[PDB]
DNA sequence: TTTTTTTTTTTTTTTTTTTTTTTTTT
DNA sequence: AAAAAAAAAAAAAAAAAAAAAAAAAA
């Protein structure tokens, strides 16, 4: 089913981080291991989405937006400050969406 | 190597329950870094567990020793 | 010490609460499990308290109200209706 | 059998950052019977722990096994 | 000097553009 | 599995319509 095909998804993009991981420290992961992190991962996006959508409903917007989702990754501040630097980061990958496109200026 | 957007989207849009909710490009390109990060602490936190009880690969024990403090953090 | 007053209050209600289980499953509880019970209770409303206080901010309010302890509870689902009844029910009052 | 409104009340205030923190007697109501559920939880998870391993009463050893799902779900 | 007409100047409404977010197809 | 188009909403300019200032009479 469609959900299926998701979790394999899920397990396909798991297994790669956990590979780096694995080749990165010199230790090797279980199959069951990659599985239980998929299964947890895929599991998560549900408390994730709901959680998104409460916050963006929560300010009347239908868009969730970046101020949701670091809302969202609150919990830990060594993870908060990671998700900021990122978010800065892609807006100047935004600028050069702006350099390309032509200016009337 | 991580989760494509496209991809990211379809994960979340499964579990909305207002089928009107969207995501915004910025807020999605966030939530693609933060689902990394999550997954890589998963992995990095196993292999501590591993590399703590002397174990010669990160098996699932492992895991489940490291997935409570995980998740608080969460 | 102030904390200590507390934890002991928790105790004793704790004690209460699972003497009330214990007289209904007809099974007992050992002193140290009513002790961590009390102590991981005590712990937890740390967690809560953060939560709650982030929940009510996070919608520009000073009063934490009855949707952000619903939100904090969303995660079992038997818990979450439990809840709303009782929510229905001290509003009826 | 539970938890006063005015313990839950000491309890909470214990922790606030902001001394301007209040809390509404219908959130406080509901505290009470939060309160109540988490620490029946911990108790009827014990006994379950307890049951499931065979043992003749509700020791430490299984409290501690039902902690990690316990806190999960709180 | 006052009160509406004619040219320039301003205003709001519709239509079309111009971007933003998600999904399809090879 | 990636890239571009299709779908939908947003935003800007062009067209339309009225009044003010300046001119012209009674």
């Amino acid at each position: 089913s469609y959900q299926q095909r998701l979790k394999a998804a899920v397990h396909y993009t798991v297994g790669c981080l956990c590979e780096e991981v694995a080749l990165d420290k010199a230790m090797q992961f279980s199959k069951q291991t990659i599985a239980a992190i998929s299964e947890l991962t895929f599991r998560q996006c549900e408390n994730f989405a709901k959680d998104l959508e409460m916050f963006a409903r929560h300010a009347k917007r239908t868009t969730i937006n970046t101020e949701d989702v670091k809302l969202l990754a609150r919990r830990s501040n060594s993870l908060l400050k990671y998700i900021t630097d990122k978010s800065e980061e892609i807006a100047q990958a935004n600028l050069e969406r702006k350099a390309q496109k032509k200016k009337k200026s | 190597s991580g989760f494509r957007k496209e991809l990211v989207s379809r994960l979340l849009h499964l579990h909305f329950k207002d089928d009107k909710t969207k995501v915004s490009g910025d807020a999605l390109q966030l939530m693609v870094e933060l689902l990394k990060v999550f997954v890589v602490e998963a992995a990095v936190r196993g292999v501590r567990q591993a590399q703590a009880e002397d174990a010669l690969r990160v098996d699932v024990d492992q895991l489940e020793k490291v997935l409570p403090q995980l998740l608080l953090d969460f």
